[PDB]
RNA sequence: AGUAGUAACAAG
RNA sequence: GACGAGGCUAUU
RNA sequence: AUCUAUAAUAGCCUCUC
């Protein structure tokens, strides 16, 4: 039956095999690079590398939220008591003037002698967390015979170009600093030399995270939405000033609270768990906004003073911006430390590799070389057209902070590009190993990887980053063309 | 300057090696918001765009639209085609048969074993399933609860009988009935001012006719899905009822025994079992590639498997699978492909309209689409709404007849997939296939001469699942030289890759309690040591970030730390009370001592040397009153193995009634407990009342006693008079 | 509390919901509303739990005397609401600091298997940390120990009976070995205050076992599976000594894995016998010589009395087929692979027994001597014991010796793979279905008269002595006092011969089944690596090659033949099949040879080759090599190396320059010349042959290896290296 | 507004 | 408002 | 030689555009 079914079957039914080749992988999304379309601005819930936080030492206490923003606002008195705004940027729908009001109520609300964080419910307050702006239910009766209720047409997510800051973000974020943020809690000691190898690996693998901004990044999420979460549910119906802190250490091992800025939390009687709670964020930043005014468009931008950092005086913006979160949202902030283990087990991974190859430890050698073996060294960018190479922690701290950008800039869009592209990588994988590899249908892969690209900045980059490394693979593999041949 | 490109990375570590770094699982996974009205209708609509070629009628049991694509025209292009033929698949099966001598024949008589010896209470195992009675989700153990009292009213007593096949007998023959009587939930609205409508449900009798219970019982709700990675779009699932799920169970069960003695087959074999299965098979096929020729492996899915597969080719499977079978048990294992055949969808809460400049909603149920006109609904929705008129039943229901929207038949998917992978060849060609089926994917290794003449055999194998209802994936799919593939996910690079991405939501904390969490999560460190590639540095980074998370979630930092809060006030105060502090608990503010070789001992047995008496006195309390107590009997457990009130007081609603029978079965259940003391830890069994059972073990219990010295003569008398009464 | 619950059950009649429900709910459907929740149970219950410990009062208190204990308030902090009482987490802390002290005696009792557990973490010793290839494979293994082990039914049936005697059911047959242990259990039980659901899941994790498929290198046993984790990963090794006691058997096992490594590690070695006896001198079982094992056990297989008879010890010719003891008497055996069609009509493929040998057969006390041919149970004289344990004796040693009426007397299932397509052995599933199913077994065998001798009588099937009796079976009043020896003389060979100089034993009796030991087994030398799987000795091989690179090839273009011999390529020998390693050699020593002469030398071929070259050649009958496409080694179907591609063993990448051995990947930049990327494989894939220019049309489709084999010398031939890259060579 | 994204919340 | 199947885990 | 055997609840992972 089959045969006789498939003697009848028309020709048009095929599989329509073809066999892949470097010159048919295009680039993915073109759109991202046509100037008609906006810049895809910045949207992640906190500032990231343009945060400034203020600095106080403090004497291992941690007091209170409300204690430490006080006294951080105590030591940059000339901030806490800036008045008048000089307005820098404004967000299209936003009331700066209530914007102000609401900064400076949180100010002297933080600076208080009272032990509360609430705010009273005044306009410029209700305006900023959207108060009473749900729509009335009415019955279903009325509805239909109401002609002018019509379903909303849906609201897609626009189409945005490649923006240069995601990938100074990307730069700024892997770079080593001066402080650490991580609070790794204490293990039990070890015993076994598995345990050694473990906490001698430990020491190169943490001493490389904890000290590159992306943990500090992290860790400020992590705080902020444990506090927002205990809030939400501690205070359902009240506005609280929630102080955005961290704690960092020093490499004398001086610990200073870091102050961020402040925010507002407006009601939650989140009974869902995609329901949105309201929050004003008004963060400290030495970025002037109109150096690239495309990434700001959500942000409302005053200036309120100076700082002194060096011989030159550098400026501090306060960026204040409405932002919502939902339960989920926060509950996965309070566990993005998770974003470690992601890279670490990578890494790690390489230099189990590099062990078994040689018979002992190989995470010194790896990390920094010894007498018989040069430090590994990845390709880890661009410049100027040429590939840079990087060393081991280096490679680390990328991988950390694409994690933590998976995070940061994670939905749905993420995802399915993220699956669509895993298909493209693979193919790429089978044409690098010479396997032959043979498609059926490319163009729909391809337009299955470009639906997921329309205003996700941490997509748009990676999109632009595959062709860049598209390009670089089409390069190399113009030499494996001529082997016996 | 230098510019940071991540996938640089590839150019030194191959894609599978560091393939974990294209998960990106750390961030917030994608959830559904307000009605799943449009999926569901977008899902009938493209299960009947599949199938319109098909033979179209109206069903003179329920009066639904029916479309039939079996038997159809054969598809003349490549789109998603639902016109399976019975000859080809029954050529399929009869190859399996023949490669499997007494496969069919064993497979239909353990699953005819099995449901005999199956109860009525196998139906409770399940998660929410639709409820007829209120026409609403409740949990399985309600519905088949309301199931029952309902048949009990219309005279349909098979469940007493305790048996599976009883009760499917009764469901069959209410099928029958020219009328149904039962239990439903009426609400009373209240006017509470704040004004706000308050909720009173209370148990109401109810009647309806032969033909709405006839549709409700082939009904399927609809609801949207939440928290999928990696889909752009939101899709929606269904549930069935109790008259569909007591006939699915033997069709699974059959199917999975056919399923585990193929050898192309990845189901039911999950897990480490899974991978040295598929390893296995990978180095049988290798090895048996023909010298100086090519093998060539397909990674591939099916698209549109659920919505092209049909209920009528699956009657037909099960009809060939068992030939050699008593009648009866044919007839059984018919019933489930004959209900799913006449399935009714019914298409969720609605949609909402809205005044943008008046700030009003409302929400337009599924049996009032239609009643406003199709120009108040927005684009998409007003044509999937067109589309739809023709299927649309006036009650808010769709016919439903082809698809299988349902997706229950995972087991037998399969072995239709795994026939398609065992004709091998097409032709006498020189090529020979087979391959790995696990439901809609698929890896295909197919053998020849040349790389030409498996692209052919790879056409064919193509064209066949045309033939058999199968639609191979074109844009999803791919093909390369064996020694490379991806199956369900797992990434076979000269053998299967650690994927340590996709354990990292299970590193959080479980939310049990305490100390079942810190078990957990060292549990889940220890495993994923073992078996996801997890190193020892990773494991006790791992460690670390579990106890972070452990101490803020249940607010028990270190009690020499200086953080604040309610709890941290008494911590502190244990924590300068105490001596030994090593053998405080975390959640008591002690310190973490867990490493890599002691992950697998609980943490009360792991510090139980290093404790204060007192303090461990106090912990490992008998009779303490945070954990549960059987009435007073002493439990073991600890003072963090409390349990939170799950009170799921949904706003506006006051459950004086629901309440009322809940906890009347609780009341009866103790009771019942407290004279048989081995209910919890075996099932009892028997088809004698539970009050006639009580009355006879206190019976022989108080004569025992009296007999035994235990009980006195008034108390005897007393007792004696009672039960008596009763 | 009889009187108190017949009042309570009168009290809840009075309520007709409660009446009616009790009336017509069945004790069947008892268990369906046991169940019955009107509200469905919320999801994501990690949200839910950050969100409830945000919350004032999330605890649910149990009403009574100690929830009074508990203060209002504590130094303004509520514990406790002023319906269902509730309290905050505060509350459980100021109870572990301040709360009434209670006795620890239910805790101690109801989790003594952890504590057991952590006593066992805590005895054990630590041996070093080795880095290198670890080849796991995933097997099904016990999570846990347990002194006692039987399936969940039996362990669910001896549970009711020590908990819940009363509403136990029917006494079935099967808890009658366990009826004593039932007793001891009640002893300790009698007066215990503790819930008795507890206690039972308490009984059944101290006797219901958990079986997992998992992934195992080298220890199975569950002591070492409860450290699994810290055992090893895939590119380490910890060795590990757990505390407490190990079985017999488990020690039997792993000794029996260790000497058949040693035998096959010893055979490929000049003077396997020195070889051997210096491997087996330092070979550990867990944390004992293996000398001192083998010295202790009173049992083993051919390659354990190898290993005995190699240290100067005694060979004790004792086999062990599940439940009975087989000592040799006379008589040497050969097994065959050969497909058998079983009775239920599928044919499977088994290993039998040829030849005629004697045993002397001991199952629990009976006592006989087994006389045994090719497929074929000549006799068997067997002494009265229990009945029972005489007709198990019985049926056993029919299915050791393979008849054809064993085999013809299957009638049903039997399963000979595993769920994941593993091959269980067939014998020990043949023995499993036919010990509880002997009825056929009997009913097919026959029956004949019953011996009139003075003192031989017949059994029949009905388990007692009669005037009809199964063939072969004969009984004797003959008391053999059991088993209570042969003096040999190991050659060099490692054949065990007699006084006489007829061979008893030989390295070719050993079986070649690859097994994972039960107990961690060490070699304390340095090459220890050699004695590891295909795999592991693969990636070792040729790192070694790469180490000394530089110096092989030095050697290889001043010397001729000394580079061939090395005691790497002698382990690596071990793991290709005896049969193809000369013509292996042959072939590889040719190719790198036409690879020197003629000055096209390619790196990644000479690498992949070099280990090749180590066995002695083996030249057709011609004097030319035999010719290869890919080279077999032992275990599994991807475990070779492709001549001309890649293979999941070896795979070589030029524009990197990179080498791929068993996934792990080296770099050969700096140990190669940039000018053999234009180099031509051509050259080194064919012995004899030499790439003549490009491929032509005109000689028509690829040649065989057997086409290339019969060609001329001087003669053209179109090869197709790999896929889009043809070639034509030349002899 | 904003969150967000094919449909919702922005209290009931 | 949150289904089916497979694997694994914890608990009674 | 683990093939057998295996109560219930809950969690995590995998498996339409
Ligand atoms: O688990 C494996 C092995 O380690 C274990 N085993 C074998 N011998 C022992 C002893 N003596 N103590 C503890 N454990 C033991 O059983 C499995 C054996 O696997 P494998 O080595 O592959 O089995 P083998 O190849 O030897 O043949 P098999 O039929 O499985 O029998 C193994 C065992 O039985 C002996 N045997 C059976 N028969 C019918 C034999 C025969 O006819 N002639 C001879 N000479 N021996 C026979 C085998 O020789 C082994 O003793
Ligand atoms: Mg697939
Ligand atoms: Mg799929």
């Amino acid at each position: 039956a089959i045969e006789r079914n498939l003697a009848r079957m028309s020709p048009l039914v095929s599989v329509t095999p073809k066999k892949l080749t470097w010159e048919d992988l295009r680039p993915i999304g073109p759109h991202i690079y046509n100037h008609e379309l906006p810049e895809v601005p910045y949207n992640a819930f906190l500032l990231m590398s343009d945060e400034l936080g203020l600095a106080n030492m403090t004497e291992g206490k941690s007091k209170k939220p409300k204690t430490l923003a006080k006294e951080c606002l105590e030591k940059y008195s000339t901030l806490r008591d800036q008045t008048d705004p000089i307005l820098i940027m404004k967000s299209e729908k936003a009331n700066e003037n209530f914007l102000w009001k609401l900064w400076r109520d949180c100010v002297n609300t933080i600076s208080n002698e009272e032990m509360s964080n609430e705010l009273q419910k005044t306009n410029y307050a209700k305006w900023a967390t959207g108060d009473g702006l749900t729509y009335q239910k009415i019955m279903k009766e009325v509805a239909i015979d109401d002609e002018t209720m019509c379903q909303e047409e849906p609201k897609i997510p626009n189409k945005c170009r490649v923006a240069a800051w995601v990938q100074t973000e990307m730069n700024l974020l892997s770079t080593l600093t001066s402080k650490r943020a991580l609070d790794l809690p204490e293990i039990g000691p070890d015993v076994a030399p598995v345990e050694h190898v473990g906490s001698e690996r430990r020491k190169y693998f943490v001493n490389e995270i904890n000290y590159c901004k992306a943990s500090t990044v992290m860790m400020k999420y992590v705080l902020f939405h444990t506090s927002l979460l205990n809030e939400s549910n501690a205070s359902m119906g009240k506005y609280k000033v929630i102080p955005i802190t961290n704690r960092v250490v020093n490499e004398k091992g001086e610990s200073f609270d870091m102050l961020y800025g402040l925010a507002v939390k407006g009601q939650s009687h989140l009974r869902g768990d995609t329901d949105v709670v309201t929050v004003v964020t008004f963060e400290f930043s030495s970025t002037d906004p109109r150096v690239d005014s495309g990434k700001w468009p959500k942000y409302t931008v005053f200036r309120i003073g100076s700082l002194f950092v060096s011989g030159r005086e550098k400026s501090v913006y306060l960026y204040c911006r409405v932002n919502g979160t939902n339960k989920i949202q926060m509950k996965w902030g309070m566990e993005a430390r998770r974003c470690l283990l992601q890279s670490m087990q990578q890494m790690e991974a390489i230099v189990e590799q590099e062990s078994s190859i040689q018979g002992y430890d190989m995470t010194k050698a790896c990390f920094k070389g010894d007498r018989v073996n040069s430090p590994k060294t990845f390709s880890i960018g661009t410049q100027e057209g040429k590939l840079v190479k990087g060393s081991f922690g280096k490679a680390l701290r990328v991988i950390f902070t694409k994690c933590l950008m998976h995070y940061v800039f994670g939905n749905a869009q993420l995802e399915g590009f993220s699956a669509e592209s895993r298909r493209l990588l693979l193919l790429i994988q089978a044409l690098k190993d010479r396997k032959g590899p043979w498609v059926f249908d490319l163009e729909g892969m391809y337009s299955g990887i470009e639906e997921c690209i329309s205003n996700n900045p941490w997509v748009i980059q990676s999109a632009y980053w595959f062709n860049e490394w598209l390009g670089f693979e089409k390069e190399g593999s113009k030499v494996l063309e001529s082997v016996d041949e | 300057g230098m510019n940071i490109n991540p996938y640089f990375l590839f150019i030194d570590v191959p894609i599978q090696a560091a393939i974990s770094t294209t998960f990106p699982y750390t961030g917030v996974p994608p959830y559904s918001h307000g009605t799943g009205t449009g999926y569901t209708i977008d899902t009938v609509i493209r299960t009947h765009e599949y199938s319109n070629k098909g033979k179209q009628y109206i069903s003179d049991v329920t009066g639904c639209t029916m479309v039939d694509p079996t038997n159809g025209p054969l598809p003349e292009d490549n789109e998603p085609s639902a016109y399976a033929q019975l000859d080809c698949v029954l050529e399929a099966l009869d190859r399996m048969d023949e490669e499997h001598p007494g496969l069919f024949q064993a497979a239909s008589q353990n699953a005819m074993e099995t449901l005999m010896v199956t109860t009525v209470d196998k139906l409770t195992q399940g998660r929410q399933t639709f409820d007829w009675t209120v026409c609403r989700n409740q949990p399985a153990a309600t519905a088949l609860n309301t199931t029952i009292t309902s048949f009990r009213l219309n005279d349909l007593n098979g469940a007493d009988k305790g048996g599976l096949i009883p009760f499917c007998q009764d469901i069959i023959d209410s099928l029958d009935r020219p009328e149904m009587t039962f239990f439903s939930v009426k609400n009373i609205k209240k006017k509470l001012p704040a004004f706000l409508i308050k909720r009173i449900p209370m148990k109401v009798k109810d009647k309806i006719t032969k033909v709405e219970y006839i549709k409700r019982a082939l009904s399927l709700n609809t609801m949207t899905k939440d928290a999928e990675r990696g889909k752009l779009k939101r899709r929606a699932i269904a549930t069935a009822g109790i008259q569909i799920r007591g006939f699915v169970l033997v069709v699974e069960n059959l199917a999975k025994n056919i399923c585990e003695n193929l050898e192309q087959s990845g189901l039911p074999v999950g897990g480490n079992e899974k991978k040295a299965k598929l390893s296995n098979a990978v180095a049988k096929m290798l090895s048996n590639c023909p010298p100086g020729g090519i093998s060539m492996t397909v990674t591939g899915d099916n698209t549109k498997w659920n919505e092209c597969l049909n209920p009528r080719i699956f009657l037909a499977m099960t009809e060939r699978i068992t030939r050699d079978s008593p009648i009866w048990f044919r007839d059984f294992c018919s019933i489930a492909p004959v209900l799913f055949s006449n399935k009714i969808a019914r298409l969720g809460k609605g949609f909402m309209i809205t005044s943008k400049t008046k700030r009003l909603k409302a929400q337009i149920p599924c049996p009032d689409l239609f009643s406003i006109p199709l120009e108040r609904y927005n684009e998409e929705t007003r044509a999937k709404l067109k589309k739809l008129k023709p299927f649309f039943n006036e009650e808010g229901t769709a016919s439903l007849s082809p698809g299988m929207m349902m997706g229950m038949f995972n087991m037998l998917s399969t072995v239709l997939g795994v026939a398609a992978l065992g004709i091998k060849n097409i032709g006498n060609k020189e090529y020979l296939w087979d391959g790995l089926q696990s439901s809609d994917d698929f890896a295909l290794f197919v053998n020849a001469k040349d790389e030409e003449t498996c692209m052919e055999g790879i056409n064919d194998f193509y064209r066949t699942c045309k033939l058999l209802g199968i639609n191979m994936s074109k844009k999803k799919s791919y093909c390369n030289e064996t020694g490379m593939f991806e199956f369900t996910s797992m990434f076979y690079r000269d053998g299967f890759v650690s994927n340590f991405a996709m354990e990292l939501p299970s590193f959080g904390v479980a939310g049990v309690n305490e100390s079942a969490d810190m078990a957990i999560g060292m549990t889940i460190i220890k495993n994923n040591m073992i078996n996801n590639g997890m190193g020892p540095a990773t494991a006790q980074t791992a460690i670390q970030l579990f106890i972070a998370d452990y101490r803020y979630t249940y607010k028990c930092h270190r009690g020499d730390s200086k953080v604040e809060g309610k709890r941290m006030k008494i911590i502190k105060e244990l924590w300068e009370n105490t001596k030994g502090r090593d053998g405080l608990l975390v959640a008591d503010g002690g310190p973490n001592i867990y490493n890599l070789r002691n992950l697998h001992i609980p943490e009360i047995v792991l510090k139980y040397n290093l404790m204060d008496p007192e303090y461990k006195g106090r912990l490992l309390h008998p009779q303490n009153p945070f954990v549960g107590h059987l009435s007073d009997y002493d439990a073991v457990s600890g003072t963090h193995s409390w349990r939170t009130k799950r009170n799921r007081s949904i706003l506006n609603t006051d459950q004086r009634n629901m309440i009322l029978e809940e906890q009347c079965y609780a009341k009866c259940c103790n009771l019942f407990e407290a004279c048989f003391n081995s209910a919890s830890y075996r099932k009892p069994v028997g088809q004698h009342s539970m009050l006639e059972a009580m009355a006879h073990r206190l019976r022989m219990d108080a004569r025992l006693d009296y007999e035994s010295g235990r009980m006195s003569k008034d108390d005897f008398e007393k007792a004696m008079a009672h039960l008596g009464e009763i | 509390m009889t009187l108190a619950k017949i009042e309570l059950l009168k009290q809840l009649l009075r309520d007709n919901e409660a009446k009616t429900v009790l009336k017509q709910t069945t004790v069947d459907q008892y268990n369906i509303i046991r169940k019955f929740n009107t509200s469905r149970i919320e999801k994501n219950p990690s949200l839910r739990m950050k969100w409830a410990m945000c919350s004032n009062f999330p605890l649910a208190l149990t009403k009574g005397d100690m929830a009074n204990r508990i203060p209002l308030e504590y130094k303004g902090i509520q514990l406790k609401t002023n319906k269902g009482q509730m309290c905050s987490i505060a509350a459980v802390t100021w109870w572990n600091t301040y709360g009434p002290i209670g006795d620890t005696e239910g805790f101690e009792r109801v989790y003594e298997s952890f504590f057991l557990r952590k006593m066992r973490l805590d005895n054990a010793t630590w041996g070093r940390i080795t880095f290198g290839p670890v080849e796991r494979v995933r097997k099904r293994v016990l999570l846990n120990p347990l002194t006692k082990e039987m399936p969940p039914d039996e362990a669910s049936n001896v549970i009711m009976e020590i908990l819940f005697p009363k509403e136990a059911g029917i006494p079935r047959e099967s808890t009658w070995i366990h009826r004593e242990l039932i007793k001891e259990k009640r002893e300790k039980l009698k007066g215990t205050m503790i819930t008795p659901i507890v206690l039972a899941y308490m009984l059944e994790r101290e006797l219901v076992a958990r079986r997992r498929f998992l992934p195992v290198a080298g220890a199975t046993s569950a002591e070492f599976i409860e450290m699994l984790h810290c055992l090893q990963g895939e590119n380490w090794r910890q060795i590990y000594h757990p505390g407490g006691n190990k079985l017999t058997e488990s020690r039997s096992q792993s000794m029996i894995v260790a000497c058949r490594k040693i035998i096959r590690r010893s055979i490929v070695a000049s003077n396997p016998l020195e070889l051997a006896v210096e491997i087996a001198n330092k070979t550990v079982i867990d944390t004992e010589p293996l000398k001192s094992c083998l010295a202790a056990i009173d049992g083993g297989d051919v390659a354990c009395d190898i290993i005995r008879a190699a240290l100067g010890l005694k060979i004790r010719q004792r086999q062990r087929f599940g439940r009975l003891e087989l000592k040799r008497i006379s008589g040497r055996g050969f097994k065959n692979d050969e497909e058998i069609l079983i009775g239920n009509g599928t044919i499977q493929k088994i290993g039998i027994w040829d030849g005629e040998e004697e045993f002397h057969v001991r199952c629990g006390e009976c006592r006989g001597i087994l006389k045994k041919s090719k497929m074929k149970l000549e006799k068997l004289l067997i002494n009265s014991a229990k009945k029972e344990d005489m007709r198990d004796l019985i049926i056993l040693c029919m299915v050791f010796s393979q008849d054809t009426r064993m085999f013809q007397g299957v009638r049903g299932e039997i399963n000979f793979l595993n769920r994941a397509g593993q091959l269980l052995s067939p014998m020990y599933q043949l023995q499993r279905y036919f010990l509880n199913r002997s009825n056929d077994l009997f009913d097919q065998w026959g029956y004949e008269e019953s011996p009139k001798a003075s003192e031989l009588h017949g059994i029949n099937e009905s388990m007692n002595a009669s005037d009809y009796t199964l063939k072969g079976v004969v009984v004797t009043r003959n008391v053999i006092d059991d088993f209570s020896t042969e003096k040999v003389s190991i050659t060099k060979n490692l054949s065990l011969i007699k006084r006489t100089g007829e061979v008893i034993m030989g390295a070719n009796d050993v079986s070649e089944l690859e097994s994972q030991a039960q107990l961690m087994i060490t070699y304390d030398t340095p090459k220890m690596w050699e004695m590891g799987t295909t795999k592991e000795l693969v990636q070792n091989t040729y790192q070694w090659v790469l180490k000394n690179l530089v110096t092989l090839k030095a050697q290889f273009l001043l010397g001729k033949e000394d580079m061939f011999q090395w005691d790497a390529f002698e382990a690596f020998e071990s793991i290709i099949p005896q049969k193809m390693a000369g013509q292996y050699s042959g072939f590889a020593r040719a190719v790198l040879k036409q690879m020197r002469d003629q000055e096209v030398m390619k790196t990644d071929q000479f690498i992949k080759l070099l280990p090749f070259c180590f066995s002695p050649p083996k030249l057709r009958s011609n004097g030319e090599p035999y010719q290869f496409l890919k080279l077999v080694l032992k275990g599994g179907g991807e475990n070779f190396i492709e001549v001309r591609k890649g293979s999941p063993l070896f795979s070589y990448n030029p524009q990197t320059e990179v080498l791929t051995i068993c996934g792990r990947m080296m770099s050969l930049k700096g140990k190669i010349e940039d000018e053999e990327r234009n180099r031509s494989m051509g050259n080194a894939v064919l012995a004899g042959f030499l790439v003549s220019g490009k491929y032509d049309p005109d000689l028509g489709d690829f040649k065989t290896i057997e086409e290339l084999e019969k060609l001329k010398p001087g003669e053209k031939a179109n090869i197709l290296l790999y896929q889009g890259k043809p070639v034509k060579v030349v002899k």
